[PDB]
């Protein structure tokens, strides 16, 4: 019962990204996992998720743009990200589906200007 | 300690957040919107829904069950339970080996306890199964369709042999039913509403044409008609089913074909199947409970607007409580459709247990037939689509990430909201 997001930071509009989250198998096993985000001013926004064979979905807003992935040997979730907009800026929470109710520390991603 | 709300709000600022919405009808709507839509997605919806996923799955598992066994069940004896010195009894439309019935013809061994199944146990076994099965084949609806029949259930089974007594139907009156060509009409409550049964008995003689068997036989035929198919009343089916088999606790020997994933043990007494049983029975339970949260979510309506005067959240508020109740018994739902997956899910399952699941449960053995098929190859493997419901379960939980979220932030509005409203 863990969970762990790494992988963000500040970059520019076009900019790519790609998020990790270790998660502790009690979560991570046989389960649905899946993206999470907070922006400010906002509430926590779903962003995609991915069964355990590996099919995945997406939030209309990232569609096209996101990769969701996990790696059922190692307890790992991964959220590639492309095209980066200011929109996205947000911290990035992995959870399971349905959650667990403690959240992990997230992970910020700013997105900016030039 | 904290002394005051700024302090408070730098920190925590997510629920700043929640008190801005939680004082603007037009956010307190749009959750209201929402809990409507995802209201409509659990109970109403089917292959969308974990609600009824998890549902499937649960009755599923129980049926699969007793495919994988019921061929090595061993059965037999006259009614009430007693032995019988030459009784063959014959039940249609079961799992039974390289067959299309299960024959229960030991003789002399006493019915019970790590011993044959009493035809009597069989009997509302098979009843149950014969239900299932058909529903499955028919389809199951959405969880709120409660009102739903299955036109028409029938099954039969033959009884042969010196003395052979269970298929002497006894009536509601007294009298016993015509054994050649009689037809009369049980009626019985299942789930809460009445379901007429029409019994007719048929004897067939040694001599003549296509009796297979070369003796005399009796044919018991019963048919249901209006069957009610809700999920309570299907779920309680499979409690029956499961219950059935682990009280009746009968002695069970496979025939552990080579090659294959391999049975353990070998033989025994089905309610030795401990780990198999439980599971069944929670998750049975859990789907229960899940169902009865649709009554709730009903009985709080969401669709009437909140909001004269600007909207004060002390005293503007009755509508909260409902919210709360309304959005904790979808988290609920969700919840406990989750759950009903993992307690068979066999990516957590160990040893005995797990080789059940994967090797014998999730399997078939036909050539994918519609749901509630039985055939010659049916038996000692589950062949009801358990492995495809698992599936069909997280695809449902994964399409339905937006929506919890939605549900635990109007659930947070709400409780907000009463909250603001107590004081008074
Ligand atoms: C026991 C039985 O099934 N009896 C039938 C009888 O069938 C004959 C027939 O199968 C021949 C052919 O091989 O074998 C007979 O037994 C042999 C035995 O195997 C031999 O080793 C040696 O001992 O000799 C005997 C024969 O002498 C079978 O008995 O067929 C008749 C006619 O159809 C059945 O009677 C009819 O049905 C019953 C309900 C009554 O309505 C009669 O009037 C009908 O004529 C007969 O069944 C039994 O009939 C007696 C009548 O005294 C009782 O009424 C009894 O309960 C009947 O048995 C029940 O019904 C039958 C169909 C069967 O399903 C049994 O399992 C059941 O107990």
């Amino acid at each position: 019962v863990q969970l762990q997001e790494s992988g963000g930071g500040l970059v520019q509009p076009g900019g790519s990204l790609r998020l990790s989250c270790a998660a502790s198998g009690s979560i991570f096993s046989g389960n649905v996992m899946g993206w999470y985000r907070q922006a400010p001013g906002k509430l926590r926004e779903w962003v995609a998720a991915i069964t355990p064979q590996g099919v995945p979905n997406y939030a209309d807003s990232v569609k096209g743009r996101f990769t969701i992935s996990r790696d059922n040997a190692k307890n790992m979730l991964y959220l590639q990200m492309s095209s980066l907009k200011p929109e996205d800026t947000a911290l990035y929470y992995c959870n399971r589906l349905p959650n667990y109710r403690s959240w992990g520390q997230g992970t910020q991603v700013t997105v900016s200007s030039h | 300690n904290y002394e005051n709300l700024s302090k408070l709000l730098t920190r925590y600022s997510t629920l700043n957040t929640l008190i801005k919405l939680s004082a603007d009808p037009s956010a307190i709507n749009a959750a209201r919107e929402n809990l409507g839509a995802s209201a409509k997605n659990l109970i109403g919806d089917t292959k969308n829904s974990p609600a009824y996923q998890a549902v499937l799955l649960a009755i599923n598992a129980a049926v699969g069950f007793w495919n994988v066994l019921g061929y090595a069940t061993q059965c037999g004896g006259n009614a009430n339970g007693q032995e019988s010195t030459s009784s063959t009894t014959i039940f249609n439309n079961e799992p039974g080996y390289r067959s299309t019935s299960i024959t229960c013809s030991l003789n002399r061994y006493k019915p019970g306890y790590y011993g044959p199944m009493s035809i009597e146990n069989f009997k509302k076994l098979n009843e149950a199964y014969q239900i299932l099965q058909t529903a499955l084949n028919k389809g199951l609806p959405a969880l709120k369709e409660n009102n739903g029949t299955i036109k028409d259930v029938t099954y039969s089974y033959i009884c042969y042999g010196e003395g052979n007594n269970n298929c002497e139907i006894k009536l509601a009156d007294g009298q016993k039913l015509q054994q050649n060509g009689g037809s009369e009409t049980t009626t019985q409550t299942i789930d809460g509403k009445t379901v007429s049964t029409t019994i007719s008995s048929k004897v067939v003689d040694s001599t003549a044409a296509d009796n297979t068997y070369k003796q005399s036989y009796t044919e018991i035929t019963n048919a249901l008609k209006d069957v009610p198919d809700s999920a309570q009343a299907l779920l309680a089916q499979a409690s029956t089913l499961i219950n059935t088999i682990n009280t009746a606790c009968p002695y069970f020997s496979v025939t552990n074909k080579s090659g294959g994933p391999q049975m353990e043990p070998t033989r025994g007494k089905l309610c030795g199947f401990t780990e198999e049983i439980s599971a069944i029975q929670k998750m049975i339970t859990d789907a229960q409970e899940l169902v009865n949260q649709t009554s709730v979510i009903n009985e709080h309506e969401q669709s009437t607007p909140v909001g004269g005067k600007p909207f004060n959240p002390f005293t503007d508020a009755s509508f909260a409580q409902g919210m709360l109740a309304n959005a904790s018994a979808q988290a609920k739902m969700l919840n406990l459709a989750h759950q009903v997956g993992q307690t068979i899910n066999p990516d957590n399952l160990t040893g005995t247990f797990k080789n059940f699941v994967t090797g014998f449960l999730a399997t078939c053995n036909n050539k994918g037939s519609p749901p509630g098929t039985v055939t010659t190859q049916t038996f000692a493997s589950g062949c009801a689509y358990v492995e495809q419901t698992i599936t069909n379960l997280n695809n449902s939980i994964a399409h339905f990430g937006t929506q919890e979220q939605q549900i635990q932030q109007a659930e947070n509005i709400a409780d907000t909201l009463v909250n603001f409203g107590s004081h008074h």
